[PDB]
DNA sequence: CGCGGGGGACAGCGCGTACGTGCGTTTAAGCGGTGCTAGAGCTGTCTACGACCAATTGAGCGGCCTCGGCACCGGGATTCTCCAGGGCGGCCGCGGA
DNA sequence: TCCGCGGCCGCCCTGGAGAATCCCGGTGCCGAGGCCGCTCAATTGGTCGTAGACAGCTCTAGCACCGCTTAAACGCACGTACGCGCTGTCCCCCGCG
């Protein structure tokens, strides 16, 4: 729950995700590098989310909070709380 | 009552039901009513009218005097 | 002899299935463990509701699927079909990330 | 997590030609000038043209509950593909006169 | 030198086979949208203002050309060397338990 859960996105999970990109073979070192990329993106989103949460005088983080966090990325298409 | 199979097996396209158990509990009329609904669903959920309000010998005699046909 | 399909044979009907079906493909509880373990560092003992978790996984899944499609395009551009580290880094760099 | 293996990633070397670099000689722009006139622009103006709350108002919603649709196998040749014999691309070699 | 023939025999085509197809129904289930309350700001009216183009001077530089002076382009001829073709190698993750 709070210790070494980065393996939640597992190697078979990464292989299945790469199946959706249209690839036949996934190399061994692909899994951990895409894990690091996902970690970086998730950290970048959640930093903005938690900073907004602190600004809003709120203790809980809502879905619309991360919606605004991703809003300044610059696309903002459909989704919950759009 | 809150069990998943309570609602899973109560709506089968079957014309006859059979239930086997070792021994039903003497007290806690909740599961007795649950089994009564299991055999076929007609009995009202209000099991407190027959008993459970008001003595132990009379209560168990009335309990045995209402489940005799089945 | 066993009906051993050649590599790349089942993939046809498999992509026929999962292109139409639209369910999830990642274990939920490990993912919520991950989002917790990354949240406590930013803010401990967060009282997570039932929401604000599926949106994150859906967003990251869409982003990584787009990245994987771009990586496959780069691999085909590289006169090959398989994925590799260089394909991923080139796709990420050309995406502005 | 484990193994067979086979299509696919990755490299070595010849082709040769496809740009690349060094010869002359241009076609059209940069600069000096110009004489104008043609578009860009704020000032008296004054008016029309937008905003907001009284009497009404309608209109879409707040909440439930029926029911014609969701989910997918009994039910299944064909599609999708994979793998073993047959005639063959013939290929080819070798030897009497 | 003919060519009879025999062998390496192994490969696309054909027949057999493995799993799925996406509807016909069964059974079970599933929350949209109209309907008793409602409400509430919208819609005209009157007042307030105000500023923003209609003229009108204005002003200022665009521009098309007249007339010199080069600047990289362009073709060609040879260099060469590296993508590509062709081929060989190995490899390690896909399919399956």
């Amino acid at each position: 729950i709070l210790r070494d859960n980065i393996q939640g996105i597992t190697k078979p999970a990464i292989r299945r995700l790469a199946r959706r990109g249209g690839v036949k073979r996934i190399s061994g070192l692909i899994y951990e590098e895409v894990r690091a990329v996902l970690k970086s993106f998730l950290e970048s989103v959640i930093r903005d989310s938690v900073t907004y949460t602190e600004h809003a005088k709120r203790k809980t983080v809502t879905s619309l909070d991360v919606v605004y966090a991703l809003k300044r990325q610059g696309r903002t298409l459909y989704g919950f709380g759009g | 009552f809150r069990s998943t199979r309570w609602q899973a097996l109560l709506n089968f396209n079957t014309q006859r039901r059979l239930l086997l158990t070792g021994t039903p509990l003497q007290n806690n009329l909740a599961e007795l009513w649950s089994l009564l609904y299991f055999l076929m669903p007609q009995t009202v959920i209000d099991g407190k009218k027959v008993s459970g309000f008001a003595e132990t010998k009379k209560t168990v005699a009335k309990l045995h005097q209402v489940l005799r046909p089945y | 002899k066993p009906h051993r399909y050649k590599p790349g044979t089942v993939a046809l009907r498999e992509i026929r299935r999962f292109q139409k079906s639209t369910e999830l493909l990642i274990r939920k509880l490990p993912f919520q463990r991950l989002v917790r373990e990354i949240a406590q560092d930013f803010k401990t003992d967060l009282r997570f509701q039932s929401s604000a978790i599926g949106a994150l996984q859906e967003s990251v899944e869409a982003y990584l699927v787009s990245l994987f499609e771009d990586t496959n395009l780069a691999a085909i551009h590289a006169k090959r079909v398989t994925i590799q580290k260089k394909e991923i880094k080139l796709a990420r760099r050309l995406r502005g990330e």
